[PDB]
């Protein structure tokens, strides 16, 4: 399965290239770096911390979780009302950590061609276990994190098999410890049950509105 | 769209107006309540929304009957109503068969009258959770809860409103049943001052009832000495 | 009225009888009729098996052509067997028979030492066994002493 | 074969194929409480048992039970949505007061079932009011008949059984039931007790211990609706 | 307070589709036949319980309205319990005021006119029940048929339920005039025969008869009694 | 005749709206008048209320 | 501890003393299918038999098997089978198969 | 015909149910009740042994709601 | 409901030759083999003149609904 | 579906309260524990937990004990971890979802 | 097949067991040893003791021989066969003592007691625990 | 159909019998089958 290079004419391998990654999958990975400081959000801070302990936290204190044998925890869905702070604490949460922060979406996942959206998600994460410790950024789960339907004449399975080939990809068969997993969404009732697990998307945090002080920082 | 009356079923067997009654009640400030040997004992966190409310304002703890209290959680308004429906079914008892009501009695009847507002479309659940405290000598003590499904069932302590998971974990390491009430109101005190969030509430003021055998089986506010030095201890532990 | 179970039975009855008078055109017209009957019930389980013997003996009597006989009372002991012992014997005596006008008397043999004719072996199989005998062997001596001995079933069956 | 027109599953009309989708949407309402209930007849004797599930310690223990007592020769186990079933069971009271002092003697179990089947009927068949999310069980002892059990649905059917079940196991308990009564009596003495914990046992496969069942008892000798303490239930248990 | 509104109203091209859905929930019910003799009338039912655990006789569906009517159903079992109801207070108030029993015809007629209310009241849905109604008045035999519209029809031998128009295709083939009691309760039986799934028992069927005599439901043993046949 | 007698999905049929096209074009907007349609169906009385 | 019992019946069990199923007249079966909640043992008691055991045991995605060209998804499952009827005692996990 | 069955087992028993078995979990219900035998080491199948096999293999459904009839 | 047995069965008593597909065998990767692959076998299903052609699971090369863009 | 194609049908289903306490034994094995630490109290108020919340249990009580600076495990942050999953668990649903 | 983790030892409190039921019998209580032992086993199957179940079935096996307890031996073989399943070897080794006593002992009754030991075994509780008992069995009635 | 199903079928019944005329009681055996038999459903 390997890539390797072979003379035009007469066919021989000469040398090994690298891996080669879909050019979609390389574009989500963000090289300038967002300035967001945590100070900018406002009211999250009871979120904040939680999600910094359980993303960032992990990534720079292995020697603390291996002293107490616990495996740190895995995902960070993030759900609320439209506008909250989803997206402030993603961006933010990109700015200050030194690793890789591939940067999905929903609606991109999706492919008109049979197994193109797996190859997008297997690939996606491919590169970043391929990386340093990296984070990587599902926003707009909606769109690839359905409910499953059962029905006869018509249907929809193309998408669901790119959230099957998700599910499988995070937790299954393959323990893959390095690659942590941040959704957002503002719709939580309409999420397949698999895809709200525990090995799966672990710490489901609740953006709540801001109640009436966390109004005066926002402003 | 199956969740518009209460008259309509779930496809799963559920109605959902009634979830949408608790989950009214769940937005509320937390109120507890502890039974012990000697009496019940109330207490509910009153969060002041501005300073320019007279203390006491807006209050939660109702006398539905001289020898029964009450204290809600949810929507204000028809927490009165179902206080107001309890006093009347209490007067009637007590005209009709001549002695006080029993706590079960009433506990059951307010409870199938606000079961009786889960079954049509005329009507809408309450949005409200109460829970009633008694004591005498021929019954002893006695708490109840009614939630808008119209579930009674007793207590022995029990937490309604924001904070009633936290305060339930608080309450179970009280072994409230070899103690008296002096001792229950300052152990209520520290677990409302537990379990209020000062990040999310600004500011919050403590109202405690009780009724037992020091009362006569009278149920009435604490005296306002009880009330600072329980206070003072819900300050002094969280130090 | 559309009671066609017991219309088949007693018109079988009534194609029997025209061949005991010995009247081969007539009784022909009845067991046809009898068949088209039949054909309107979704489980006649024996009127089916003894539907099947009767359409055997007129096909026999008519000596038209014997290999059909031979398909009909096949039928006749598939239905008959392990239900119907009284007169599941008779599909053997004629089963054996059908083989030997066939000039194929070796295949008698094959029928009677089956695992599934064995159980109902009995006077009557070994009667059509000399016989069957007789005619591979193509001893004429053999048959007369093969019916003599044999008599009881051989020159009284009607 | 599930078509709809119209508002088929909102209101108490008929589908196009002639289902009451209300109706068998309440019958998936009596399995939201999880509990499961058990009631086998004997020779001279009735008995029910049904979880007993104390969530938290808070709780007392006296205040959560599903067994009620209609009259003194008369109990129910109900399934279903709590209020609901007190609902039922303040209403079979009434009705059984009522029939005391109207015809001058007690009511006949299958009379109150048909009372309460009338009901429900009333219930589904009217678009004002939904189909009752509970199901009960009564016992008692007839004059001229022996023991008797009846089982009253959302819907209202009232059939009498020899032993039944109500809860999410009913398909189970049916089984197993069906077993045993086919076997030799569906149990034939007063330990038929042991059939019923045996049954839901089985089902659950829990191994209960004596704060985890409640029993209760109707026998020839003694008409009088008992529901058996923890001290019975453990001896019982013991026994097997 | 209860919904004032019919909720059976006229579809496009004319007909009532609720009416339609309580015949179609009938025809989704159990067999169910009725046979008019010379001398009497029959009518029968399948009783096939989900299981042994169920008791054949705690309820029953051929059941008595007076001493001289019965009548038996094919669809809603909790519905045909309310009609019953109904039929039984409205026979004593006729008897209470002529003094006479009510005759099968009028019992029909009141009983549809029941029926019918219910197809156009408010906030109600139609009984999704038809009715067979056996009696014996004026020296002669009667039989009829009531649907849920409210039509009630007068009938020689018909048959409800599963496969109807097959029984009804057998009837016409088996009927005949003058048939006495005891040919219409084999006739009956084996019309049930035709569509059982199944072996059929003593208390797997019902069988009731009105003759001279009155109405009465037929014991076990005499239903086992004829089922020898 | 055998499915679909009741409500749900289903609906016209598109053997029939198949002339109101063609019949609406044979009908004036048509040069060669050399061309004719027919149908077969085993009811008329299910036909739309244009055909 | 009963379902791996039962799992083992039909994996384990025929590829080890077949003479035993030789003996009543049955053949083992083929399947098996280990539905459940989402979040239960399925996973993890597919990749237990994995870690143990002595045979060839081809783990697929189910969802990793299928390409957006003509005929690569079918071939994909005749090569899986291939293989398998070449490679004698072999098990074929394929994982969530609502994919395919 | 080709498995061993004993003399207590009566087939009529088994086929007398309302259930619409076509032709799989019929030789599936013979498959695990044999399957059955092996998990004791027995070479007989007894009429204990199918009775746990169709309970296993039919699974009926709760298809009914005996209110409609 | 016994579909295939039933052709296992013929394969076995039968006098003339026997030819066995899959519906999905018929259709490959390289465009326009799949015709040529279905035309031999009914040329090589000639020249054995008594046989048989079992083509199983149809249902993946005949269905109605065909979109003529992918 | 059919026998034959998938004979045996295994249905893995939430543990039940026996099987419960055996789950948490194995994932909670390996902590740096002190203290009585009891199992018996974790299992009474999950229901329901299908096999991850369970060890999701164990792992978060790290995360509460890990706040606090703490190499140290007690009863409590085990406790206090059993209602933080609870809580985070009503809003997937709950629905069995069988084969027919 | 199932390691229990080692506990308790259960042969040392049957060692001392065990022969003390021999004096009862042997004294003329023969019911009284009997019934005692049952409840001896059933405490061992629980816990599934191959060792523990073998050596008591056997004696009580034994016992009734010496007893010369015939008509209570055929009972007590059957009821000691299909209690709860047993241990497939435990029975297993129960046949092979009573395999022995029955090609030593004469007299008629052998061959009315020699059935009940077939149908023990019959086609059910069988193979390679008690199958190749079953043909030398069968063999002497030949 | 059902008339044009009665003479193909009274040709096959002229084969089970291995013949080579159609006979009367071929024609009248096969609307048996057609109608007689297959008139329910
Ligand atoms: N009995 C158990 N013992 C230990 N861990 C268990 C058990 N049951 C479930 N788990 C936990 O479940 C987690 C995931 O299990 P698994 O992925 O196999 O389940 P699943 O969601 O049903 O699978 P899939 O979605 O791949 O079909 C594992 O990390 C494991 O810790
Ligand atoms: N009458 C029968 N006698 C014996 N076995 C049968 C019978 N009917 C079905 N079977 C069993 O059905 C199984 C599957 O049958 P077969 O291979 O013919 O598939 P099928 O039913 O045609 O499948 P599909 O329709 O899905 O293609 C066989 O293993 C066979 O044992
Ligand atoms: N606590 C906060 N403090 C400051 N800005 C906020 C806060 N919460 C939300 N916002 C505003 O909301 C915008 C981001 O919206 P976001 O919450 O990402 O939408 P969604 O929740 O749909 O992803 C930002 O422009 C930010 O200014
Ligand atoms: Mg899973």
């Amino acid at each position: 399965g390997d890539l390797v290079g072979v003379n035009k004419d007469s066919y021989l391998i000469l040398e090994t290239l690298p891996t080669e990654y879909d050019s979609r999958v390389k574009a989500m990975e963000v090289d300038e770096r967002p300035t967001e400081q945590y100070s900018d959000i406002g009211g999250l801070d009871k979120q904040i911390q939680e999600l910094v302990e359980a993303i960032v936290l992990p990534m720079n204190h292995k020697e603390k979780f291996e002293n107490l044998g616990i495996q740190p925890p895995k995902g960070v869905l993030m759900y609320g009302p439209p506008g909250t702070g989803k997206t402030l604490l993603a961006r933010a949460c990109a700015a200050q950590t030194k690793a890789t922060f591939l940067k999905l979406a929903g609606p991109q996942l999706v492919q008109m061609f049979i197994g193109d959206g797996a190859k997008l998600v297997r690939d996606a994460f491919a590169l970043a276990k391929e990386k340093a410790p990296s984070i990587i950024f599902i926003d707009e789960l909606d769109a690839i994190g359905t409910k499953r339907f059962d029905s006869e004449k018509a249907g929809d399975r193309e998408v669901q098999r790119t959230m099957l080939e998700l599910l499988n990809q995070l937790d299954g068969f393959q323990p893959n410890t390095q690659v942590k997993v941040i959704a957002a969404t503002n719709r939580v009732d309409i999420l397949d049950p698999a895809l709200l697990r525990s090995g799966r998307l672990d710490r489901k945090i609740e953006f709540p509105m801001p109640n009436e002080e966390a109004r005066a920082r926002i402003m | 769209g199956y969740d518009l009356s209460a008259s309509t079923f779930s496809p799963d067997g559920r109605v959902f107006q009634v979830e949408y009654a608790m989950k009214a009640v769940e937005n509320s400030s937390t109120a507890i309540g502890i039974r012990c040997k000697d009496g019940v004992v109330f207490g509910v966190e009153k969060l002041v929304l501005s300073k320019l409310y007279e203390e006491g304002s807006n209050k939660r703890l109702f006398n539905v009957d001289r020898h029964v209290g009450m204290a809600v959680a949810g929507l204000l308004a028809d927490a009165r109503s179902l206080a107001d429906i309890a006093r009347e079914e209490a007067s009637n008892f007590r005209s009709n068969f001549g002695y006080n009501i029993p706590l079960k009695h009433l506990a059951d009847r307010v409870a199938m009258y606000v079961h009786a507002y889960t079954l049509y479309s005329a009507v809408r659940p309450f949005g409200c959770s109460f829970m009633l405290g008694s004591y005498s000598v021929n019954d002893g003590a006695q708490l109840y809860m009614i939630d808008p499904s119209g579930v009674s069932y007793g207590y022995w302590g029990c937490a309604i409103g924001k904070a009633r998971q936290a305060a339930k974990t608080e309450i179970e390491k009280l072994q409230m049943k070899e103690m008296t009430c002096r001792d229950i109101v300052k152990e209520v005190a520290k677990i409302i001052y537990i379990v209020h969030d000062e990040v999310k509430d600004k500011a919050f003021e403590l109202e405690l009832s009780w009724v037992g055998e020091l009362t006569n089986g009278r149920h009435e506010i604490v005296p306002k000495d009880i009330r600072e030095e329980a206070e003072k201890y819900a300050k002094e532990s969280l130090k | 009225m559309d009671d066609k179970a017991l219309l088949v039975e007693v018109q079988l009855l009534e194609s029997k009888t025209y061949h005991a008078l010995s009247n081969l055109p007539k009784a022909r017209a009845a067991l046809t009729s009898a068949r088209t009957t039949a054909n309107a019930i979704y489980c006649p389980p024996k009127l089916q098996a003894t539907l099947d013997m009767q359409s055997g003996i007129i096909h026999a009597a008519e000596e038209k052509d014997w290999k059909t006989a031979y398909s009909y009372f096949y039928e006749a002991f598939e239905g008959y067997d392990s239900i119907d012992s009284p007169k599941a014997i008779t599909s053997l005596k004629y089963m054996l028979l059908c083989k030997i006008m066939l000039n194929t008397p070796e295949d008698v043999q094959a029928l009677v030492s089956g695992k599934l004719a064995l159980r109902y072996a009995g006077r009557q199989t070994e009667a059509l066994k000399c016989v069957a005998q007789a005619s591979k062997n193509r001893s004429l001596a053999d048959f007369e002493k093969a019916l003599t001995d044999y008599r009881a079933e051989l020159r009284d069956d009607p | 074969r599930g078509s709809s027109a119209g508002f088929d599953r909102h209101i108490t009309i008929f589908s196009p194929e002639g289902r009451l989708y209300q109706v068998e949407y309440a019958f998936k309402a009596i399995n939201q409480g999880g509990l499961t209930s058990v009631a086998v007849r004997g020779k001279d004797c009735a008995v029910i048992v049904t979880q007993k599930k104390v969530p938290d310690k808070l709780l007392d223990s006296s205040t959560v039970t599903h067994l009620f007592k209609i009259t003194e020769n008369i109990g129910c186990v109900m399934t279903g949505m709590t209020a609901d079933s007190r609902s039922q069971v303040q209403r079979a009271r009434y009705e059984a007061a009522n029939w005391k002092y109207k015809y001058g003697y007690e009511i006949p179990v299958d009379m109150l079932c048909k009372r309460i089947a009338d009901i429900s009927q009333v219930y589904t068949q009217n678009a004002e009011m939904r189909p009752l999310g509970c199901c009960m069980i009564l016992i008692g002892i007839d004059e001229e008949q022996g023991p008797q059990v009846y089982k009253c649905d959302p819907a209202g059917y009232y059939c009498g059984f020899k032993a039944t079940a109500a809860g999410v196991k009913q398909t189970e308990s049916t089984s197993f039931l069906e077993k045993k009564v086919k076997k030799k009596f569906d149990w034939t003495f007063e330990q038929t007790v042991e059939t019923a914990i045996t049954c839901l046992s089985t089902v659950l496969s829990i191994d209960f211990k004596p704060s985890e069942i409640e029993v209760g008892v109707v026998t020839v000798e003694n008409p009088k609706f008992r529901i058996l303490t923890e001290a019975e239930i453990d001896a019982h248990l013991v026994a097997l | 307070r209860g919904y004032s509104f019919s909720l059976t109203t006229f579809s496009p091209s004319g007909k009532l589709v609720q009416i339609e859905y309580a015949l179609a929930a009938v025809a989704g019910g159990a067999p169910s036949v009725g046979i008019k003799a010379a001398n009497g009338v029959v009518l029968a039912t399948e009783k096939k319980q989900k299981s042994i655990l169920y008791d054949e006789r705690s309820v029953h569906k051929v059941e008595p309205i007076t001493k001289h009517i019965g009548l038996v159903y094919s669809g809603m079992g909790p519905d045909y319990r309310v009609l019953v109801h109904r039929a039984r207070k409205l026979a004593q108030q006729y008897y209470l005021v002529y003094q006479e029993p009510i005759p099968t015809a009028q019992l029909v007629q009141r009983v549809a006119s029941v029926m019918q209310e219910y197809t156009q009241s408010g906030g109600v849905r139609p009984f999704g029940v038809s009715l067979l109604i056996c009696g014996w008045n004026e020296g002669r035999p009667y039989l009829f048929q009531s649907d849920p519209s409210g039509a009630y029809f007068a009938w020689k031998a018909t048959a409800m339920g599963k496969n109807y128009v097959n029984g009804k295709t057998f009837l016409e083939k088996r009927y005949n005039e003058d048939l006495e009691l005891e040919d219409a309760i084999h006739t009956a039986i084996l019309t049930l025969k035709e569509s059982f799934e199944g072996q059929m028992t003593e208390d797997n069927i019902e069988v009731g008869i009105c003759n001279e005599a009155g109405f009465r439901r037929l014991t076990p043993t005499e239903v086992k009694d004829y089922l020898a046949a | 005749g055998s499915s679909r007698l009741e409500g749900g999905s289903g609906g016209d049929s598109e053997v029939q709206r198949t002339m109101l096209e063609l019949l609406n074009q044979l009908d004036g907007f048509e040069a060669t008048k050399n061309i004719k349609v027919i149908m077969a169906t085993n009811r008329i009385d299910i036909l739309d209320s244009a055909l | 501890s009963e379902q791996i019992r039962e799992l083992r019946e039909v994996i384990e069990l025929p590829l080890t003393n077949p003479e035993l199923f030789q003996r009543v007249g049955i053949i083992p079966p083929k399947g098996c299918l280990l539905y459940g909640p989402p979040g239960t043992g399925k996973t993890l008691l597919a990749r237990a038999v994995a870690s143990q055991l002595d045979c060839n045991f081809l783990k697929v995605v189910s969802s990793s098997i299928v390409d957006k060209y003509i005929g690569e998804s079918a071939r994909l499952i005749r090569e899986m089978f291939n293989y398998a009827r070449d490679h004698q005692p072999c098990i074929i996990f394929m994982d969530e198969i609502d994919a395919i | 015909s080709k498995m061993n069955l004993s003399e207590e087992v009566d087939l009529e028993d088994y086929v007398a149910r309302p259930d619409k078995i076509s032709g799989a979990d019929i030789n599936s219900i013979c498959q695990e009740s044999g399957m059955l035998a092996v998990r004791e080491n027995r070479y007989i199948v007894l009429a204990k042994d199918f009775e746990k096999a169709y309970k296993t293999v039919i699974k009926k459904d709760e298809q009914e709601h005996e209110f409609y009839k | 409901c016994g579909k295939t047995m039933l052709a296992k069965a013929v394969a076995h008593h039968t006098t003339a030759a026997f030819i066995r597909v899959v519906g999905s065998e018929f259709v490959q990767k390289y465009l326009g083999e799949g015709p040529r692959m279905v035309r031999d076998v009914f040329r090589l299903a000639k020249e054995n003149a008594p046989a048989i052609i079992f083509i199983d699971e149809i249902d993946a090369i005949a269905t109605k609904r065909f979109d003529a863009q992918t | 579906l059919r026998p034959g194609r998938l004979d045996r049908k295994i249905h893995i289903d939430l543990p039940n309260e026996q099987a419960r306490l055996d789950i948490l034994k194995i994932h909670a094995g390996p902590i740096t524990k002190h203290g009585e630490i009891d199992y018996e109290a974790i299992v009474k108020l999950s229901d329901g937990f299908n096999g991850a919340d369970l060890r999701n249990v164990c792992t978060e009580a790290g995360m509460f004990a890990i706040r606090a600076d703490h190499d140290f495990v007690v009863q409590e942050d085990f406790m206090k971890a059993v209602r933080k999953v609870a809580d985070s668990k009503k809003l997937e649903s709950k629905l069995d979802y069988k084969p027919v | 097949g199932r390691i229990v983790k080692m506990e308790v030892d259960y042969s040392a409190t049957v060692d001392q067991r065990l022969p003390e039921c021999a004096k009862l019998a042997k004294e003329g209580r023969l019911q009284e040893v009997i019934e005692t032992l049952l409840s001896l086993e059933k405490q061992t199957r629980t816990a599934s003791d191959m060792v523990s179940t073998s050596r008591i079935l056997v004696a009580v096996v034994k016992m009734c021989y010496e007893a010369k307890e015939w008509d209570l031996l055929n009972e007590n073989i059957m009821l000691l066969s299909k209690r709860r399943s047993q241990l497939k070897q435990a029975v297993a080794k129960m046949v092979q003592q009573c395999c022995t006593y029955v090609e030593e002992i004469t007299d008629l009754p052998i061959k009315l007691r020699l059935i009940d030991t077939l149908r023990m075994v019959t086609e059910g509780k069988i193979y390679v625990e008690i199958e190749r008992a079953r043909l030398t069995k069968t063999l002497a009635t030949i | 159909a059902e008339v044009k199903g009665v003479c193909t079928e009274a040709g096959m019944y002229a084969l089970r019998e291995r013949r080579v005329h159609v006979t009367q009681e071929d024609f009248e055996m096969a609307v048996a089958k057609v109608m007689q038999k297959d008139s329910e459903k």
